[PDB]
């Protein structure tokens, strides 16, 4: 019921106590001692703080999952998509709200995990994936084998990353806050992907009828954005 | 360490500090 | 909460009806946690390079290996537990000479480190071995093995084990390769000239990282490694370590 | 995308003459490369895979080596059936690409 | 100068030794340290994080559905669902976890474990279960009337959606050594039938979790057999 | 023991669609990749695309993106290539290869089809 309003937009949200700060830290502006570039970073006030709602994916019983690499879905959207190609460097955090709306008669579970530095892989071939296979854009991608997380690791151990559980009993929504995770203070928008947002249906959907469709809405708020290398 | 560089010294195992809170309870 | 923990915490004794777990007692646990530290865990001397060049009669005869921890697979899954790593490399070169009774002469070897960005016109006798800018070490066969410390060389704060992105800005860099991180090449040759003897020299290079700082622990890799350049997986046909069954199979759930 | 540059595009040689075709890649592809033999009848057949190793059933006259910035296909002696269209292929990274191709000619009058 | 004599074992190369060595690049300034979230200063913090037990692995279990335990509405009363061996070295539900994968690099392991169960079924699903922990050398009961004499809890789906099960550490030795029997078991029966409405699916699911307590310790590092 | 079958001519007027067929036998078809390569009369070879035999996932070239569709059937153990909006631009000999875990190679090829479109 409680509505979260940041920027020129807002979304009604269900109350969830004790949300997830990734690795127990809140994203903040770049401190002076960790700065490198001597220029003045441009700081959007309400511009990059608005909620960017992606396309709602249809979640069926046989859906393996979905993954959105940041900031790949945000490469072109809104005014923030402009600053992607309009600036040479950036650093930002993300406030991710994933809300799955369904009645009390649906059963299932969703594992929403934010994977820092996710290196994908292809099944039964030694060829490295191409450029379009990695970077989807706003569309996103679907796991081919979510049990191995497509990287060869184990899904049972995926809980080491920041995550929240969406169960159709207790809470139908999740909120994850991702600070800046990088080796370098700033990075290149079109090249490197710091985080990855993965929604994995650990327990599939079920009901009496054979066909059931439960939508999932994903919202991303780029908090604490900075930009350098102004061009064009 | 008798050398002039600090990175060439012996490995320091004496740091026992921990913060389990950022993993098991990643909440505020 | 960040606090200093020397040993595992103790246990408070327990004590009709409630509205926690079981009945406990007071136990003072003196078991040390020092050996589980990331420093003690990641730091061990392992063999990252093994090569033996064929030397009998030359009347190629050296080796240079760009250092990457993916060559020794036990260390690869070891270092893939974490994302970013910060450590100082400690290299030790061991020289052993086999026989293909004459007796073993004492050769003089030169181990030279070439950092990334230094052009190498690679030859055994070419002048790039005598360059004063490149740090070199001279050691005989019978002696304590030569040991040097390589500092932390990077543009960023720490290495990237898992790099999501591409190389350079040409939009084609072979996915999974970080341009920022390359340490360099390690060039080793025999200082002495060609002696027509059939002895084979076997050089072993060990690396023990120190001052290790880790971030973002990751799940282990259950499936085998297809290639060293990327994360592709295949899996064994039968369990374990498969795509269908990673964990071994049993008779029944009630067994 | 990584481009494979195959040169020369054509050559003229007689029997018993050793020739070599050098392909250069923009990005380093590692040890992964393939050579394909295209017969004039429309059937393509592999020859070299992963540098050194050679197909079983293919005679040993075909060989290959890596200069380390480049890849070369060395043939000891030419034969009447050795005149084909050679293609150097990179299976290391998607998308996979082909070479420009090379057609062999015979010295005549 | 100073007269010195060599002790036995001088000049040897030991793999576990710790000493300062000559730096290869004198007067070199490394890149300054920047604060990176989630610094791990000890491996025990990784072990304390919960992870998925796979209870469904017997046969014909491929990937995802192995993480859940199927429960239908037609199952009868007082039927044994599953038993979970506590052996870390051998392959149980526990072979690959966050506590299991890290412990295979060691030998002597001492500490208390934890289990969380979560019911993923619908909101209107009723019924009760019983989770019976079996001490080591327990000789697991056939029916629940023998297992109800130990430490257990009757857990309702509707009231509470989760289970907290603490496994105490009971052993004679201060540590237990991995192999190259009967450490304990956790069993689940059917207290009553599963009651679901007519608009909800007949099946259900359960996801087991395991983590380590704050007293869990490890030592005597070794090589991981998991390679293959 | 192992071969590849891709016969046929398939001449068609422009603006229509075509669904090719590659039927592989003599090995395990579900466990190996499928590839497609075209042979143009102008002395050239282009890479059509790759498809995982398991379910769905494919990779396409930028030039042929959207003009080609790949699908496989694990029952009949066949590989299909769908093409739409055929213009006079496309005339070539389409091939289908296999690959695998090791080398992901082109080792086995098909006979090929002669595709000529005319207004």
């Amino acid at each position: 019921v409680l509505q979260l309003k940041l920027g020129n937009s807002a979304i009604v949200t269900q109350e969830a106590a004790n949300y997830c700060c990734a690795y127990g830290e809140w994203p903040n502006y770049l401190p002076d001692h960790e700065a490198v570039a001597i220029d003045k970073p441009t700081q959007p006030e309400t511009a990059t703080d608005r909620f960017y709602t992606l396309k709602s994916v249809k979640w069926e019983t046989g859906s393996t999952g979905w993954w959105w690499k940041l900031p790949d879905a945000l490469n072109n959207i809104g005014m923030f998509g402009q600053n992607v190609q309009h600036h040479y460097l950036y650093r930002s955090g993300f406030l991710i709200h994933v809300q799955c709306n369904a009645t009390k008669f649906h059963q299932g579970a969703l594992l929403v995990v934010a994977i820092p530095e996710h290196q994908r892989g292809a099944h039964n071939t030694n060829t490295s994936p191409g450029f379009d296979d990695i970077m989807k854009g706003e569309e996103g991608g679907t796991f081919n084998h979510p049990y191995v997380l497509d990287d060869g690791t184990s899904l049972a151990c995926a809980t080491i990353f920041p995550h929240q559980w969406i169960n159709l009993r207790t809470n139908n929504s999740a909120t994850i806050v991702l600070p800046w995770m990088n080796a370098a203070p700033m990075d290149f928008p079109l090249r490197h992907n710091q985080w990855t947002l993965a929604i994995i249906p650990v327990v599939p959907l079920g009901t009496r009828t054979t066909s059931s469709m439960v939508p999932i809405t994903v919202s991303i708020a780029p908090m604490c954005c900075e930009f350098n290398g102004l061009r064009h | 360490n008798f050398y002039k560089d600090s990175y060439a010294a012996s490995a320091s195992k004496q740091d026992f500090s921990q913060d389990p809170s950022k993993f098991t309870e990643p909440v505020v | 909460i960040e606090s200093i923990i020397k040993t595992a915490t103790d246990t408070v004794k327990s004590e009709l009806g409630v509205v926690e777990a079981i009945q406990t007692r007071t136990v003072i646990n003196q078991h040390g946690v020092s050996e589980t530290l990331v420093e003690n865990f990641l730091s061990r001397a392992a063999l990252v390079s093994k090569r033996s060049f064929e030397y009998k009669d030359h009347t190629k005869n050296f080796f240079k290996w760009t250092i990457n921890t993916r060559s020794f697979v036990q260390l690869r899954r070891k270092l893939e537990l974490f994302t970013y790593l910060r450590f100082d490399a400690e290299i030790t070169i061991l020289t052993t000479v086999a026989v293909n009774y004459v007796g073993l002469p004492d050769l003089t070897l030169q181990a030279m480190f070439v950092p990334t960005g230094a052009l190498t016109p690679e030859k055994q006798d070419s002048f790039h071995w005598q360059s004063g800018s490149n740090a070199s070490v001279f050691f005989k066969i019978s002696d304590p093995p030569a040991r040097i410390t390589i500092p932390f060389m990077c543009i960023n704060s720490a290495y990237s084990v898992f790099y999501d992105g591409f190389a350079g800005f040409e939009k084609n860099g072979l996915y999974g390769i970080n341009p920022a991180d390359t340490i360099g090449n390690l060039c080793v040759r025999i200082v002495n000239e060609h002696q027509p003897v059939g002895f084979t020299v076997t050089v072993r290079v060990y690396m023990k990282p120190k001052h290790i700082k880790a971030w973002a622990p990751r799940p282990p890799r259950t499936l085998p490694y297809m290639s060293i350049a990327n994360a592709n997986y295949k899996g064994k046909e039968r369990a374990p370590n498969a795509l269908s069954a990673i964990i071994g199979n049993r008779d029944s759930v009630k067994t | 995308d990584i481009q494979m540059t195959q040169s020369p595009s054509s050559l003229s040689a007689s029997l018993g003459e050793r020739v070599s075709l050098t392909c250069r890649a923009s990005q380093d592809i590692g040890s992964s490369l393939n050579w394909l033999q295209q017969e004039p009848d429309g059937t393509i057949k592999r020859l070299i895979y992963a540098t050194s190793s050679l197909d079983s059933g293919v005679p040993k006259r075909f060989s290959g080596s890596r200069s380390g910035s480049d890849y070369s296909l060395t043939i000891s002696s030419l034969e009447s059936e050795d005149f084909v269209d050679y293609y150097c292929l990179q299976y290391a990274s998607f998308p996979l690409t082909f070479g420009a191709g090379t057609k062999l000619e015979l010295k005549r009058a | 100068g100073v007269p010195t004599y060599l002790l036995p074992g001088s000049g040897q190369f030991l793999t576990t030794d710790d000493h300062s060595s000559a730096p290869a690049l004198p007067c070199f300034n490394p890149t300054p340290e920047m604060h990176i979230p989630g610094q791990v200063r000890n491996m025990l913090e990784v072990v304390q994080v919960e992870s998925m037990m796979e209870i469904n692995n017997t046969e014909s279990a491929v990937g995802m559905e192995r993480l859940k335990v199927d429960i239908s509405a037609l199952t009868d009363v007082d039927q044994l669902l599953f038993n979970i061996p506590l052996d870390i070295q051998l392959d149980g539900p526990l072979r690959n976890t966050l506590v299991g994968n890290i412990s295979r690099y060691y030998t002597h392991w001492s500490g208390s474990l934890e289990m969380t169960f979560m019911f993923c079924g619908s909101f209107m699903a009723a019924g009760k279960l019983i989770l019976c922990y079996t001490p080591p050398g327990g000789s697991c009961p056939t029916t629940r009337e023998t297992a109800m004499l130990g430490t257990h809890i009757v857990w309702d789906f509707g009231l509470q959606s989760s289970v907290t099960l603490i496994i105490p550490w009971i052993s004679g030795s201060h540590y237990r050594m991995f192999n190259n029997a009967n450490v304990g078991y956790v069993t689940c029966f059917m207290q009553t039938n599963l009651i679901v409405p007519s608009e909800s699916s007949d099946t259900c699911s359960l996801i087991g979790f395991i983590a380590a307590k704050d007293d869990f310790s490890l030592r005597l590092m070794r090589d991981s057999p998991d390679i293959g | 023991q192992v071969q590849l079958q891709q016969p046929g001519a398939e001449l068609v007027m422009p603006g229509a669609s075509v669904k090719m067929s590659c039927k592989a036998s003599g090995y395990t078809f579900t466990d190996y990749w499928m590839h497609w390569v075209k042979q143009r009369p102008g002395q050239g070879l282009e890479w059509i695309g790759a498809i995982d035999t398991s379910d769905s996932y494919t990779t396409y070239n930028r030039k042929f993106k959207g003009k080609a569709t790949l699908t496989v059937d694990e029952s009949s153990s066949t590989a299909y290539m769908q093409l739409i909006s055929l213009t006079s631009e496309d005339s070539a000999v389409y091939y289908c290869a296999r690959g695998g875990g090791g080398n992901s190679p082109f080792a086995y090829w098909g006979q090929g089809t002669l595709v000529t479109v005319s207004a």
